[PDB]
RNA sequence: GAAAGAAUUAAAUUAAUAUAAUGGUAUAACUGUGCGAUAAUUGUAACACAAACGAGUGAAACAAGUACGUAAGUAUGGCAUAAUGAACAAAUAACACUGAUUGUAAAGGUUAUUGAUAACGAAUAAAAGUUACGCUAGGGAAGGGUAAUAUAGCGAAAGAGUAGAUAUUGUAAGCUAUGUUUGCCACCUUCGACUCAACAUUUCCUCUUGGUUGUAAAAGCUAAGAAGGGUUUGACUGUUCGUCAAUUAAAAUGUUACGUGAGUUGGGUUAAAUACGAUGUGAAUCAGUAUGGUUCCUAUCUGCUGAAGGAAA
RNA sequence: AAUAUUUAAAAUCAAAUAUAUAUAUAUUUGUUAAUAGAUAAUAUACGGAUCUUAAUAAUAAGAAUUAUUUAAUUCCUUGGAAUAUUAUAUUUUAAAAUAUAAAUACUGAAUAUCUAAAUAUUAUUAUUAUAAUAAUAAUAAUAUGGUAAUAGAACAUUUAAUGAUAAUAUAUAUUAGUUAUUAAUUAAUAUAUGUAUUAAUUAAAUAGAGAA
RNA sequence: UAGCCUUUAUAAAUAAUAAUUAUUAUAUAAUAUAUUAUAUAAAGAAUGGUACAGCAAUUAAUAUAUAUUAGGGAACUAGUUUUUUAAUAAUAUUAAAUCUCGAAAUAUUUAAUUAUAUAUAAUAAAGAGUCAGAUUAUGUGCGAUAAGGUAAAUAAUCUAAAGGGAAACAGCCCAGAUUAAGAUAUAAAGUUCCUAAUAAAUAAUAAGUGAAAUAAAUAUUAAAAU
RNA sequence: AGUAUGAAAAUGAUUAUUUUAUAAGCAAUCAUGAAUAUAUUAUAUUAUAUUAAUGAUGUACCUUUUGUAUAAUGGGUCAGCAAGUAAUUAAUAUUAGUAAAACAAUAAGUUAUAAAUAAAUAGAAUAAUAUAUAUAUAUAAAAAAAUAUAUAUUU
């Protein structure tokens, strides 16, 4: 290995915060397309949008991959989240079965909440 | 209603099936705002990209021309000719 | 209640399938039996699959004829996927198309068939070696990586040690380090001697110290600190090495392009000459042996050794 | 206290989210550290300085390491409310009371916006003179990195055809201006020439050289 | 030659790209134990056999004071018991590139619908270049679970990509330079000084451990929980 | 190797301005003091030009490569010279001329005007779009594959 990549084991501060955030943002991105779905349903039962954003019973996205993405077994929040699985990855051939998120390739863009049970 | 799409992240390191969905939903370059009328096509559509882009809701849609006049900044005067 | 039939359910494709292996097959594609021996037939084949082209594969339908079946229908070889070869040039038939003045002919064409190019898209009907006497065009179409090996260490301790695994020793298996050996990779196209050495410490000698029923003493053995100083001269061999002789407090192990050829040498390795043994029909060849045998360089910069001038004191 | 395991949130408990809901069900989260082992050759080598806190004593420092977090702290549902903080002003006796503010952490690209300019296309205009056109100028949008390659448009140079003009001119050179500028033009200066095969349009090329 | 690139065009043109709907079940309501609507749940039309999971059949491995089949010993008077040797059965437990009876996600993929049209497919007439590739990540073959190794699979970048970060850096993390301007949002990465930018909270470390390239078995000392 | 002329460059010496004797690397660019020079509108607290205070950024150029600051290729500097050209043909495209004809006008020829077929004495609606017709295979004639021809004016 002579060329050097030289890549950190681990994440520093700055960086884990900016994954947090980043985590966060998904979240609200899911959560505003589930909700915008909701007032369009709203709407064409035939409530105003004021209305339909009071409303008490909220309409669940009748979409498959929405409805996954709903689902905290599935697609965990950040709050949810553990604090190995936001900083993480599970990599069988690593020592500890485990790998910074950071090693992933386009980790930024690329999501990856959930981790094997006992992995 | 109508997400308010937004491309937030670039699409350089970005797969060709994710670039082709972004394409098709219609944003071109970073920052690029794009008002969609909300369905469940478009909205599983934006779940496909949801690490490149920030939606979010609204009563009204804006054509590109009201968009420009929003981002337009004060001049801070007022011309008077003589 | 009994007999017979029709059968159904469960299981099975482990047998069998001309033949490999795989998929399929009892609704049988397997097996038996009647007829037959025909469809292992003739012209057009769309449309698909596959697919650079050349080819390859499945095939509805239309038309001619055939075999089986009461009929419905089925058959354009085999349950499927291998069982193969272009043109050119010849050859054989059929076709009735051309017939170089006309008529015949010859010769060519169409249709069907024939033999191989296995380096198997086949360059020709037909082609092996050798060069250290070689030549031209180009390409690179010890260092670096690795650490299996090697060297060193650690953990655990079977077992030796007159008794006691751990004074000293330490099987086979376990965990590491090193980049000193032999490899592997292919990013990257000279061994020894002399001379002068610089560095490391994994210490051979010298200094300090722990352990040593196996430290009585003296010699040792083993371990910790320690790189200040020191660490060989000859016979043999091109040799490093090794064997020995005589010494020494000791004759440590490396690194430095296995330090050092714009500093020396040129014995080894090495081309032209020649011979020997072996190999080859031979030219010639060799993880062979032997005699002979070609590179040079006034130092621009860096650096180092000395010596001046200028300068801000 | 002693012996022996384990180093765990699966179970278990605690906390949080979602469905009927003071409970049940389902989901999500929470379970050690240090040292030794430790190791080669130009020279210490976190990139370097340097970083580990301390009363008296500061209008003042106290990881710049590791782990989990926040953008002052606490409840309620990004937002408001309360709480103290900090700074400031005012009033009263260096303190107290009142009130105003700060709470949007910041840096950061040739990213995006804004701000202007250019070209190209699409869609609307305006002005001026296939007028369903051309030129120029607006607005909105999209596009404009590029080797091999493809396509389009220009310029310098030399010759041929046509061709005013003139030493107050032309050419070449130098210097400084100008025009989104390989080019040309203005002025000054110099040297030549009684003068552009000149501007422009065509035709062509021994038509552009830091790489053999 | 095809693949990928370019130019100019053609339409009774959207055929392209992306997603949704499609299914199953439950509850509620309305009609005739069925149908429709609404809501919710379910990795949700069709195709598949990798991961995972599994030991069924095949191929392999282990154990039984268990049973049977025989054999070698052994005690009393050929019969009999025990300590057994193998095979077979029974029961329990295990794994495999060429085992999959269970089984994902990604994937292949169809209709209509919606969204992309200053956008795609297809076709026609013409021009190319290229056929030495590299690294990173994931899943493998070879190698020794060695190589900056080798061989291919998928994605990205480099190739041909300047800019910020990673000390320096073809291939990593961000992000694509038409020309400027420099007010505002920022990306990755940072905020004691060198060096543009910082304040807090709660724990732990005392080894300069560490502070952008994590070194192992094992040992010692603590710390929690039982 | 003509004759004039020659502030063309490389190159040398000298002078002037400016910087430089505690500072380290493609020698440039950007920031930014100072010094000097020129300036018939510097009115100035001015403008331009020249100049390695100081600061920041900055790994020559080409070639060849997966990849070069490379210690890979090549170049001592400058001046001049040094590379997709012609002929005879074929196919496309664009425009222009003419147009069911074009070129050529002496005739002759080439291309077009009809598609086929190896080739032959065959060759395009019997009453309309293919369901008709023509040709090649086949045939009594159809059907079948393929391509072509037809819906005031021929293309
Ligand atoms: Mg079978
Ligand atoms: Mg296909
Ligand atoms: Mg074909
Ligand atoms: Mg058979
Ligand atoms: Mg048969
Ligand atoms: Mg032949
Ligand atoms: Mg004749
Ligand atoms: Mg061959
Ligand atoms: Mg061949
Ligand atoms: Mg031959
Ligand atoms: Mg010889
Ligand atoms: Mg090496
Ligand atoms: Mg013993
Ligand atoms: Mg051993
Ligand atoms: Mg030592
Ligand atoms: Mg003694
Ligand atoms: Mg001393
Ligand atoms: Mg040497
Ligand atoms: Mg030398
Ligand atoms: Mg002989
Ligand atoms: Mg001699
Ligand atoms: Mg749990
Ligand atoms: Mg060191
Ligand atoms: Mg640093
Ligand atoms: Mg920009
Ligand atoms: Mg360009
Ligand atoms: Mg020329
Ligand atoms: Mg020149
Ligand atoms: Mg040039
Ligand atoms: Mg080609
Ligand atoms: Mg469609
Ligand atoms: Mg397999
Ligand atoms: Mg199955
Ligand atoms: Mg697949
Ligand atoms: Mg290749
Ligand atoms: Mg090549
Ligand atoms: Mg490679
Ligand atoms: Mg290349
Ligand atoms: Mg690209
Ligand atoms: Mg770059
Ligand atoms: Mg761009
Ligand atoms: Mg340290
Ligand atoms: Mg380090
Ligand atoms: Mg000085
Ligand atoms: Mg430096
Ligand atoms: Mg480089
Ligand atoms: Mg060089
Ligand atoms: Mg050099
Ligand atoms: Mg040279
Ligand atoms: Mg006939």
């Amino acid at each position: 290995g002579g060329l050097l990549w030289k890549i950190p084991w681990r994440m520093s501060t700055h960086q884990k915060t900016r994954q947090r955030e980043r985590l966060r943002n998904v979240d609200q991105v899911i959560k505003q397309l589930t909700l915008g779905l909701h007032v369009q349903r709203c709407q064409d039962k035939g409530l105003t949008y004021q209305e339909a954003m009071e409303s008490k019973k909220k309409y669940k996205p009748r979409s498959k991959s929405l409805r996954l993405l709903n689902k905290p077994s599935v697609f965990p929040k950040e709050n949810q989240m553990s604090s190995k699985d936001k900083y993480w990855t599970f990599d069988k051939k690593a020592v500890g079965y485990r790998k910074g998120i950071h090693k992933v390739p386009k980790w930024t863009k690329i999501s990856i909440r959930k981790a094997p049970k006992f992995f | 209603v109508f997400y308010k799409v937004t491309l937030s992240r670039s699409l350089i390191g970005v797969p060709h099936t994710t670039k082709s969905i972004v394409k098709s939903l219609g944003l071109g370059k970073r920052g690029s705002i794009v008002y969609k009328k909300v369905n469940p096509a478009i909205a599983g559509s934006l779940a496909k990209v949801k690490e490149l882009v920030k939606v979010e809701v609204t009563e009204h849609e804006l054509t590109p021309s009201q968009q420009r006049e929003l981002r337009k900044s004060n001049p801070g005067f007022i011309v008077e000719k003589r």
